[PDB]
RNA sequence: AACGUGUCGCGAUGGAUGACUUGGCUUCCUAUUUCGUUGAAGAACGCAGCAAAGUGCGAUAAGUGGUAUCAAUUGCAGAAUCAUUGCCCAAUCUUUGAACGCAAACGGCGCAUGGGAGAAGCUCGAGCCAUCCCCGUGCAUGCCACAUUUCUCAGUGUCG
RNA sequence: AUUUCGUGCCAACGGCACUCGUACACGAGUUGUUCGGUCACUGAGCACAACGUUACACCGUUUUGUUAGGAAAG
RNA sequence: AACCCUUCAUGUGAGUAUUGAGCCAAAGAAGGUGUCAGCCCAUUACAGCCACGGAGCCUACGCGCCUCCUCAAGAGAGUAGCACUGUUUGGGAAUGCAGUGUCAAGCCGGCAGGUAUUUGUCUGCCAAGGUUAAAUAUAGAGUAGGAAGACCGAUAGCGAACAAGUAGCGUGAGCGAAAGUUUGAAAAGUACUUUGGAAAGAGAGUGACAUAGAACCUGAAA
RNA sequence: AGACCUGAGUGUGGCAGGACCACCCGCUAAACUUAAGCAUAUUACUCAGCGGAGGAAAAGAAAACAACCGUGAUUCUCUCAGUCAGCGGCGAGCGAAGAGGGAUUCAACUCGUUGCCGAAUCGGGUCUUAUAUGACCUCGAACUGUGGCA
């Protein structure tokens, strides 16, 4: 039930990054998936390592 | 882990802080769940979830206690939220009160006083 | 051509799912349910089908609130 | 086709998740009576429409 | 005087007033072993009467 | 109070008993030495207790109680076991009415029970 | 009083090469077309049902 | 001769019979005995470490709280009075439904009021934050009483 | 309504066959300021409100410029 | 221990069974436990003992204090009645009711008194406003408990002893099953060798019994 | 300009709808069937349809029976009684009441009207530990009559 604007603000609060685009889809099993592109000043690989991926 | 006896004394600000730390710790556990975890790390998810529910229980009760005290006066008696009023069945809330059901007229009062019940026995 | 050939001429649909009961009985064109009579406030109940009545009556579902209030009555609304 | 309401899409999603076998560890429980999922569905046998 | 003689398996207790035929003739067959207390024995003349005595 | 004139009702109450009821139903007699000391006929069994089996294939065997499998109405005793085909060792269940208690794991709550049941 | 008689069975009539007993309606149940309502039928009503008076 | 027929011993196919029974049916009795706008009954969607159905529960989601008892639960994990178990006072209670802001094969669209976030801009990292976005509450129709410090009106109705 | 994709698999199924498969198993896949719909139009039509009728609304009227004996504009 | 003889073997689950001694009973009561149990377990009682209890109900109409309170007229009007029509009743020259028309009395009143009319007595009541426990129903309802049965015993008894108003069928209103997981006391649910791609076969092993091997007690007929 | 009457808008506090429906109360209302045919009759003032409650409902305190040496609200039970009561193509069929023995029962009350009074009544606000059957105030309702005594 979340929308794009709420997702973008939640990401910054949780991980302290700035984004440039959010794309969403609803999966066939009912879940919602989001692709989030970070700004060039932020490294997605560095953030994923901090997350624990 | 938390104990309900310790959460009782803490203030609202302290309880709200402890809620945020528990929610953050739960989020990290879900991330590891997507990867391979191990049995020990898979446990304590229920422990964190239980602790969150205990903090919310204390927070809600304190709020409801404050509202009851605020409206604890005969002045308002109608601004009180319906959820705070005593809930019985729908029929019991409309039936008749104790004082309304036993009302007697002036003639009824005098007759009852003049001819009271007696206990007599025979022989 | 009224048999096998005519089965290939059936294209649309008369009924869809009902918002109040399910059951796939909501007439699309007439905008009413053939099972619960929605959007009429009263639902259907006929004594020429006691089998159908016993399928829908209370106790065939969850009774989410009735369980609570029945226990409160048994304990004469003990409080605090 | 392409069009379907989100409510209808959610109903189909629940039926997809139901179409799966019984876990192996369920059969080893004390006093078990379940051997296989009796409510399996195939898209060519039974329709269920929606 | 029943308390001592209850719990004894195979012993039946009865009251001289309200004698039961289903107990006196089990299965329809007559002739049952009956033990009489002295007080109950002396009451049989009054309860059932005699010949030429109601 | 499970036993009733209704056999159908008595059997339903026994086999659908909750966990706290099954604790009482799984009781064992005390030994002669314990009876002479505590003056109690029998007590419910618990883990870390010492028992001696009196009825069945294991007669005269002694051991310490390892588990109280209430879901299977049995107790597990160490050194009372069987070998599998692979060589693994598995415990064998024994009904609690076939054993007797020789040593009790004392506790402040268990001591309260013994004083409750003291006939003298 | 309702035992064995809670169906909507009726006779198929003559000309269908089957006996004239009432038969259960519907399809897809293995109960469809089965004999019903008779004291000789499986799941039917017994002869002279017992009463409490 | 082969095929075919018949009797006996053994073996298949099939699921009768007997013995079992936490189920049904029938009769009788006892209560601090009878739902809902303080949102019912029903209907949908979700929740377990491994969890399809069923059961319990509702984002506090196989449960939080109180109480009595005490060592279990168990398929494998895993934790070690506090669990489990029985009962019950305090709570939570998603989307709907009489369904009631307006609609509806739409997880759609408002008005009023109070909050929240804010990567533009402004002022001195901080404070104000426009557009956009999120959340709480109120807003159906009819009928009854009141305007208690006695609200605003309309009639070539009757007077003045 | 997952039949799509990859890997594996041949018990049952594809009236013969299978090493193949729309079969079985385990995991994956559907990205929008501009595309279609709603936002935001009227049509053949429908029927909430109001009124009337009916023992009983679960009935009738409701686009020929248009509701209602009709004070419906905030 | 299977056509007969010889050698060599292998075979009896769990004592609630039998026998002999006791003991309890204000308790002999019917459930569980590897076979038929008063004394292995749980139960079986007050001829009782503890904690909790916010509303309600009962008790010198329970018991104190303050406050309050107390000790000539008339009688139901579009009503009753009457006519016609319809329905209803055992009610028959009309039992009750409904519609329309007509429409009272109270200065010797009105209604009833089971055959119509007019007249006079006698008897009993006083319509057209309202409230009210107990003894009664529960003929397909509930919420919690209890008690049972000369009943059925898995094609029977509820459709349903089982994930049953489920699977499945129909555009829909609706229709609606089959199926005891009853192996064994206990999974001790067949390690290992050998042939086979696998499924399986031949040996070995567990178990009192494997012709008790997993939809596994018994296992009939065609 | 100001009253009264009639009628609107808004605000404050409340209530109705839906479910259950075995039993109970009010309406509406068949045919199969029997009559060896069938139309009045019967099935039946039943089934199906609509509305409304409770823990029970409904009834209930004489404009009642009787004709006696008189009973005394309602409900229910045995009986009266398948009736030498009665209705009916007088066919098929149908069909009660009073009395009598019981269950229950300290069971009974009061609006209007008549006579004597005439806001002594109600709502709201404040005080008394109190939304008191108390007190004070009230150009609020009520004299087109609320209350109290016989
Ligand atoms: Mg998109
Ligand atoms: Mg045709
Ligand atoms: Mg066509
Ligand atoms: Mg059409
Ligand atoms: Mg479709
Ligand atoms: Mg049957
Ligand atoms: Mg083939
Ligand atoms: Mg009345
Ligand atoms: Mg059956
Ligand atoms: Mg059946
Ligand atoms: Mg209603
Ligand atoms: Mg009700
Ligand atoms: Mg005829
Ligand atoms: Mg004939
Ligand atoms: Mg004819
Ligand atoms: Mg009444
Ligand atoms: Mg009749
Ligand atoms: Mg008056
Ligand atoms: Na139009
Ligand atoms: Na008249
Ligand atoms: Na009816």
């Amino acid at each position: 039930r979340a929308n794009k604007t709420e997702i973008k603000k939640a990401i910054r609060k949780l991980y302290q990054v700035k984004t440039v685009k959010v794309n969403t889809l609803i999966r066939p099993d009912g879940l919602k998936k989001a692709y989030i592109r970070l700004s060039a000043s932020y490294d997605a690989l560095d953030t994923a390592n901090k997350m624990g991926l | 882990i938390v104990k309900i006896r310790d959460l009782k004394e803490k203030g609202k600000d302290d309880l709200l802080k402890q809620l945020s730390e528990f929610k953050k710790e739960l989020s990290q556990l879900r991330v590891s769940q997507q990867m391979n975890v191990g049995a020990a790390r898979l446990g304590r998810i229920r422990t964190i979830r239980k602790g969150i529910a205990r903090i919310m229980t204390v927070l809600n009760k304190n709020e409801r206690e404050n509202l009851r005290k605020f409206y604890s006066d005969k002045k308002l008696r109608s601004a009180k939220p319906k959820t705070l009023r005593a809930k019985l069945t729908h029929r019991r809330r409309l039936a008749l009160k104790a004082n309304e059901k036993n009302r007697k007229t002036r003639r009824q009062l005098r007759m009852a006083h003049k001819f009271p019940r007696r206990i007599y026995a025979v022989k | 051509t009224k048999g096998t050939t005519s089965m290939g001429q059936r294209h649309g649909r008369t009924h869809i799912l009902c918002r109040r009961c399910g059951r796939n009985a909501y007439h699309v064109q007439w905008e009413r349910c053939a099972a619960c009579a929605y959007p009429r406030a009263q639902r259907r109940r006929y004594n020429w089908s006691v089998k159908a009545i016993k399928r829908r009556r209370t106790g065939t579902g969850r009774c989410r609130y009735l369980k609570v209030v029945h226990r409160r009555i048994r304990n004469h609304f003990k409080t605090d | 086709g392409r069009f379907k309401p989100l409510a209808i899409k959610k109903k189909y999603a629940k039926k997809l998740k139901q179409n799966r076998p019984v876990p192996y560890w369920i059969r080893l429980r004390t006093g078990n009576r379940i051997k296989w999922n009796e409510k399996r569905r195939h898209w060519r046998r039974t329709k269920l429409h929606y | 005087g029943t308390r001592a003689f209850r719990n004894i398996f195979g012993l039946d207790l009865a009251n001289v007033n309200s004698l039961n035929l289903l107990h006196l003739a089990p299965g329809g067959h007559v002739g049952r072993f009956i033990i009489w207390t002295k007080s109950a024995f002396e009451k049989l003349d009054k309860i059932f009467g005699t010949f030429t005595e109601p | 109070g499970i036993k009733c004139r209704n056999r159908r009702k008595a059997r339903r109450a026994h086999f659908q008993a909750p966990s706290h009821v099954r604790r009482i139903l799984m009781s064992a007699p005390l030994s002669k030495e314990l009876r002479a000391k505590y003056n109690v006929r029998s007590m419910p069994v618990r883990k870390d207790d010492e028992v001696r089996v009196k009825r069945g294939k294991f007669k005269g065997r002694e051991g310490r109680v390892t588990a109280c499998y209430r879901l299977k109405w049995v107790i597990h005793i160490d050194k009372v076991s069987c070998e599998k085909a692979n060589g693994t060792t598995v415990p064998v269940g024994v009904h609690t009415s076939n054993v007797e208690i020789t040593k009790l794991k004392l506790n402040t709550r268990r001591k309260a029970i013994l004083e409750r049941k003291d006939r003298s | 009083r309702l035992s064995g008689m809670k169906h909507s069975a009726e006779s198929w009539g003559t000309g269908r090469a089957v006996a004239r007993i009432p038969r259960i309606h519907g399809g897809g149940t293995s109960m469809s077309g089965a004999g019903a309502f008779g004291n000789m039928c499986r799941g039917g009503r017994m002869f002279a049902p017992t009463k409490i008076f």
